[PDB]
């Protein structure tokens, strides 16, 4: 009895930020998908490159799970080929992606009254990401001609802003955990199914 | 470059603003639904964070040229934050201003008037006087209520407006605008294009024009009213005179709704005051907001959110705690709505569901613009919304569908003239109360009218527009226009007159988009998804176009036009001129209560 770390990804305490997004890498595992169902409602469940069936003849050699947390106005974001604040600045996806996400609401976890301000995205980039990449410096971003230096002000701004989630937005304000799952078929060949 | 940092400029302004104009309103709401001494000092510190916030980011966006180098979206959001509001004053003169503001506010709220008889027993406002004012009829009952009213709150109420007014028109001088009157009227400017173009002094003209073709049904309405108060009160009433302050239905005499029992014109036919069947049948204030909601859905608009249900108040909490009974609807942002109402199981607080509704569907509607366009088109179109649904609600054969009139009810032409003579009681009895008082205000703020002659002058353009008398004389230290609401609480009053045009105009629109064939005062919209979409086109835009261009992509026109008005009364018109065949259509101004 060997069974896959599905619990671990999908039932943490705290999950990351959406700049700072948490990569784990599953391999050596039996595959069990059967248990995502167990929280039933999903706010988004659409699969891209495979079929949601999951044909039992499929084996990967690796399994990337990635996970953070955004609005849910920002849900549609999280596809091949979209724009946005989260989409050029935050998390881009490939446009030849193979694998899906899985969103669902959490507001009795993540909303708190006075505000829940661990939760903090990135704005003012400068440039747009390329798939699967982080960056997660913080520098004073400057918008003219001007020298900014250690100072925020006029032209001169901070890249990161905080959500500051409260209950009582509703359903586009409100928190939603979000983690997308991505497979692999590396050229060695496959043992682990 | 110039435009490249303006993007990013107003991208960093909004998600401030969203977040530091939440828990402003957050506050408020606290306040407003507790009433203690921590909330107040809240709400106050969060009004002042947001006012140093907006003060801040106002004066650094007035560097940003504007010749004509910009898109017209990003155009209107900067010429919006470059206005600076009220900041423009000192922190002296912020303080004055702040602290007669509240004063006003405590004193009228907790104003209240003591029996003679028993002086431990005093009844305050709003379940005092108001329920006195509405349902008695005798003259010496409701001459003590209005002469109390008038003497205890008004006569103090004196000396702080005159330096409200000082400072408020310091701070229109000091905001490129001539007094606080033309700061008021600046809301009816729009600049979007060639041909969609106003002035803010134009309104005054047309104001003027309106109130021309509209005085000759109002004068026999008047007449109609007085041949039945003088049978009401064979004493106290002349025919050829004005009527008596008191005997008006309200406090003020905005709405004559309350004078249908006594003015109504077939009492044998069936009532279209149903308040008796909401009572029977067993209706709640739940039920109330739940048949209000069926209506918007049908007409094709969304569903309320689960957060107005769970949050709003809805209903007096009984309890302990002092809540303000003033409906209201709220937009606190970030997809909070909610409303505020003390509802009763009446006629009257059905109808005012259907109308604070109206606020929230637009509200909801243009929250996808950006921040600074996230407001009605025009001062009079926000209130004009929940008015075209009213008007709806009210007909004699939508009150069948949802069970309030019996099964077998007959409908006939004594059916119209009831209910056209409610109608009117409301709608037209309205006009020239509000055109006056805000004529009235708009001669003081321009400094036309010495501070020795305030009264007099009030009590003098009351008979020549109004027509309604004053039963005692007033001196110079009483203060009688600061009794209302909106006056003691500095909010525009002229809103309720353009509305009163928008409505119609809306209304006949609406009806030919539903392919309705017959007269204008039984519409129905209900159950027609294809007249709410032509609203609600319009309802979607905010302040993102010109007022002229939103009023064109509903009615086809650019300006207020009152011939839609005349064909909703074009039925009672007739009738109120054949039952004044032997009747002196008019008002008597030298006529005095006292001889002389
Ligand atoms: C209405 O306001 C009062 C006074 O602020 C609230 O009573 C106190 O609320 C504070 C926190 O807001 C508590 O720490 C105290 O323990 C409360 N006192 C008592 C005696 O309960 C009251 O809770 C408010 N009512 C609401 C929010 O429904
Ligand atoms: C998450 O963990 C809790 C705690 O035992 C459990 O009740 C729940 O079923 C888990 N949900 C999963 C594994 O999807």
């Amino acid at each position: 009895t060997n069974l896959c770390p599905f619990d671990e990804v999908f039932n943490a305490t705290r999950f990351a930020s959406v700049y700072a997004w948490n990569r784990k890498r599953i391999s050596n595992c039996v595959a069990d998908y059967s248990v995502l169902y167990n929280f039933a409602p999903f706010f988004a469940f659409k699969c891209y490159g495979v079929s949601p069936t999951k044909l039992n003849d499929l084996c990967f050699t690796n399994v990337y799970a990635d996970s953070f947390v955004i609005r849910g106005n920002e849900v549609s974001q999280i596809a091949p080929g979209q724009t946005g604040n989260i989409a050029d600045y935050n998390y881009k996806l490939p446009d030849d992606f193979t694998g899906c996400v899985i969103a669902w609401n959490s507001n009795k976890l993540d909303s708190k009254v006075g505000g829940n301000y661990n939760y903090q995205y990135r704005l003012f980039r400068k440039s747009n990401l390329k798939p699967f990449e982080r960056d997660i410096s913080t520098e004073i971003y400057q918008a003219g001609n001007k020298p900014c230096n250690g100072v925020a002000g006029f032209n001169c701004y901070f890249p990161l802003r905080s959500y500051g989630f409260r209950p009582t937005y509703g359903v586009g304000h409100q928190p939603y955990r979000v983690v997308v799952l991505s497979f692999e078929l590396l050229h060695a060949p496959a043992t682990v199914c | 470059l110039t435009e490249e940092n303006a993007k990013t400029f107003l991208n960093n302004f909004n998600q401030e603003a969203e977040d530091l104009s939440y828990q402003s309103s957050l506050a408020s709401w606290n306040y407003n639904t507790n009433i203690t001494e921590e909330n107040a000092q809240k709400m106050s510190e969060a009004a002042a964070k947001w006012s140093a916030f907006y003060e801040e980011q106002s004066k650094t966006a007035q560097s940003f040229s504007l010749q004509e180098i910009q898109t017209p979206i990003i155009k209107r959001q900067l010429q919006a934050l470059q206005q600076s509001g009220s900041s423009a004053l000192s922190a002296d003169k912020n303080k004055q201003l702040n602290t007669i503001l509240n004063t006003m506010s405590t004193i009228y709220s907790t104003g209240k008037v003591c029996n003679p008889k028993n002086p431990q027993e005093c009844l305050l406002l709003e379940p005092g006087l108001d329920e006195i004012m509405a349902t008695s009829t005798d003259y010496n009952s409701r001459l003590w209520a209005w002469e109390g009213w008038r003497a205890e709150v008004g006569k103090q109420l004196r000396p702080l407006y005159e330096e409200y007014v000082v400072l408020k028109n310091e701070m229109a001088r000091a905001n490129n605008y001539n007094d606080y009157g033309d700061y008021w009227r600046g809301d009816y400017e729009a600049e979007g294009a060639d041909g969609y173009n106003y002035n803010r002094n134009q309104l005054i003209e047309d104001v003027e024009r309106t109130f021309a073709e509209i005085k000759p049904l109002y004068e026999h309405l008047h007449a109609y009213v007085r041949r039945k108060l003088m049978d009401t009160y064979p004493s106290y009433i002349s025919p050829t005179g004005c009527l008596p302050a008191h005997l008006l239905g309200d406090m003020w005499g905005r709405f004559w709704t309350n004078l249908y029992p006594l003015t109504v014109p077939f009492a044998q036919k069936p009532n279209i005051d149903v308040t008796d069947a909401m009572m029977n049948q067993g209706w709640d204030a739940e039920r109330i907001f739940q048949e209000a909601e069926k209506f918007f859905v049908s007409v094709g608009l969304p569903h309320m959110t689960q957060g107005f249900w769970a949050n709003s108040m809805l209903t007096e909490p009984a309890d302990g705690r002092k809540v303000v009974c003033h409906p209201t609807a709220w937009d606190l942002g970030h997809g909070d709505f909610r409303i505020k109402m003390c509802t009763k199981v009446t006629m009257d607080n059905f109808l005012t569901a259907h109308h604070e509704m109206g606020h929230i569907q637009y509200d909801m509607a243009y929250a996808r613009q950006p921040f600074l366009l996230r407001n009605g088109a025009n001062e009079g179109f926000h209130e004009a919304v929940g008015e075209i649904m009213s008007l709806s609600a009210a007909t004699p054969k939508h009150l069948k569908s949802i069970g309030l009139l019996p099964s077998d009810f007959q409908e006939d032409s004594e059916t119209e003239i009831n209910f056209l003579l409610k109608q009117a009681l409301t709608i037209v009895g309205t006009l020239p109360f509000t055109y006056m008082l805000e004529k009235w205000r708009w001669m003081v703020f321009r400094g036309e009218i010495p501070k020795e002659q305030w009264m007099k002058k009030w009590w003098e353009m009351k008979r020549e527009i109004v027509g309604v008398v004053e039963p005692l004389p007033h001196d110079e230290t009483y203060c009688d226009p600061a009794s209302l609401f909106h006056v003691s609480n500095d909010y525009s009053f002229i809103r309720y007159y353009t509305r009163t045009i928008y409505q119609f105009q809306f209304q006949e629109a609406l009806c030919q988009a539903a392919k309705y064939n017959g007269s204008l005062h039984k519409c129905d919209i209900s159950n027609s998804t294809e007249a709410g979409q032509k609203l609600l086109k319009m309802l979607s835009l905010g302040n993102s176009e010109p007022w002229t261009k939103a009023l064109e992509n509903v009615v086809g026109a650019r300006n207020m036009d009152v011939k839609p008005l005349l064909n909703y009364f074009q039925p009672l018109f007739d009738w109120l001129k054949e039952q004044n065949r032997n009747s002196f259509v008019g008002w008597n101004t030298e006529w005095s209560p006292y001889a002389d």
